[PDB]
């Protein structure tokens, strides 16, 4: 799985 | 929403320009469209499969506290035209990171990103770039020029209008960027012209796309259209004493295995001088306390009166029809860029950009701070000490000095003033063509106003 996170590294969405 | 699809394109095209790397050292075949759409899709797989981890820009609780502000505010710009939209983004002045933005009113029934996607005209958000900032850095002019307002015409013979008037007579530059009046604007991006100015260069520098220059209303906004994330860099620009840091919301991609495949590394770029920059600071400082163009200050003061008293900066902008409005804002720490209209091009009414969006924005800076307190910060500009000051005489924007106005010496003199310029002498002493712009019949009536001294 490929995650984007904000910039705290709290995930905004899976890919 | 938006916050996914901007975050992932810009990861995907970080990712394409990897691999073009990469996966093939690719020649000139990367104008290609095949190639293109090859690494594309390259890039795509890559992200779904390669288990990265791509770190954003976006602070958590200041993008959700920007969604909230729309949801609760966003009717403040409603004006009895449509569901007014709205496209805002927040950028750190010393990195070119996006903090949050907003998109549009509302995800789900108008999915156009109006923050990174939609373009339009910056209208005379154009001119304190493209001609009062480029004219400063030239030494062409400082803080206190002079320049002509006086009627006069586009190449076509039609009249340079502002709303009803067709102009007054001499100004300040304070007084043309208070009120945005277009001839003295006009006046200015001829004169970069005439004079061989790469103006090309400048804009190009801070990542603007223009097409043609070589029209007459380019510094109001004709034949431009922008993005307010791109419009956004270049206030950043200014804010940032003349330095460009591009913008971004992907600072890094790791790979799963740990690797570094692609991170944001600081390259400033010193485009304005600081003079320059510093210079207009101060200037788009008294476009808002002014309060000619734009009620914000007044009404971020009646929500909070502490953060009225940051030291904010910016410029209005209003297209022909008023189809765009546009408010950008910044502190010494962050630029926010504020674009309201509609996707059809209707028009907005009269005050729309003037109170609405002044309103709204006022309501989203106090939302972002309420998400992160110390944020928009306490620093204020200051003029840097390059800067040259030159007592210049009020009435001609030069230094005191003796001319000829039909015969006759006249040694003109006055109440001065101190002017700021980002050259190495300074001001110029008083000669008959003082102003930027202007017709001999122009100059028989200033010329006879100054001698009835
Ligand atoms: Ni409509």
């Amino acid at each position: 799985i490929s995650e984007i996170t904000y910039s705290d590294g709290t995930v905004i969405a899976s890919i | 929403d938006y916050l996914y699809f901007t975050t992932l394109a810009e990861a995907q095209e970080r990712m394409y320009d990897y691999l073009a790397q990469r996966d093939n050292v690719s020649a000139k075949e990367l104008k290609n469209e095949a190639t293109q759409k090859f690494y594309r899709d390259l890039a795509a797989k890559e992200i779904e499969n390669g288990g990265y981890k791509i770190t954003t820009t976006i602070d958590q609780k200041i993008h959700s506290a920007m969604q909230s502000a729309v949801a609760d505010y966003g009717y403040l710009l409603d004006d009895g035209t449509g569901r007014v939209e709205v496209g805002n983004v927040l950028m750190d002045n010393q990195t070119g990171a996006i903090l949050g933005f907003v998109g549009g009113r509302n995800y789900q029934e108008n999915q156009n990103n109006h923050a990174f996607d939609t373009k339009r005209s910056p209208a005379s958000t154009t001119k304190p770039l493209l001609a009062y900032g480029i004219a400063i850095d030239q030494g062409l002019m400082g803080s206190e020029t002079i320049l002509s307002n006086y009627p006069t015409n586009f190449a076509n013979g039609n009249p340079i209008m502002y709303a009803n008037s067709k102009g007054t007579g001499m100004m300040t530059l304070g007084e043309a960027l208070n009120y945005s009046w277009n001839i003295p604007a006009y006046w200015t991006y001829r004169m970069l012209r005439e004079n061989g100015v790469d103006v090309k260069g400048y804009m190009e520098k801070m990542g603007y796309e223009i097409p043609e220059y070589g029209i007459e209303s380019l510094p109001m906004g004709g034949g431009i259209e922008v993005t307010v994330a791109q419009h956004t860099n270049g206030y950043q620009t200014l804010a940032n004493n003349g330095v460009y840091h591009q913008k971004h919301v992907i600072s890094k991609i790791e790979a799963a295995d740990g690797r570094v495949v692609y991170e944001y590394q600081d390259k400033p770029v010193q485009v304005y001088s600081k003079a320059t920059a510093t210079i207009m600071q101060g200037l788009l400082r008294e476009v808002l306390s002014s309060r000619v163009t734009t009620t914000f200050k007044s009404n971020l003061t009646s929500l909070n009166p502490t953060l009225a008293n940051a030291d904010w900066i910016g410029k209005t902008g209003t297209t022909n029809q008023d189809e765009n409005m546009w408010l950008m804002l910044s502190t010494p720490r962050l630029t926010l860029g504020g674009w309201i209209g509609h996707d059809d091009n209707h028009s907005l009414s009269r005050r729309a950009g003037y109170s609405n969006n002044s309103n709204y924005m006022a309501h989203l800076v106090n939302a972002i701070q309420q998400a992160s307190p110390s944020i928009w910060g306490n620093e204020r500009f200051a003029l840097d000490p390059s800067v040259v000051k030159s007592e210049v005489l009020k009435s001609t924007g030069q230094k005191p000095g003796k001319v000829s106005v039909e015969g006759k010496e006249v040694e003109v003199t006055g109440s001065t003033v101190t002017s700021y310029w980002a050259n190495k002498s300074g001001a110029p002493a008083t000669s008959y063509r003082f102003a930027i712009g202007g017709s001999d019949a122009d100059y028989q009536n200033a010329w006879s106003s100054i001698v009835g001294s």
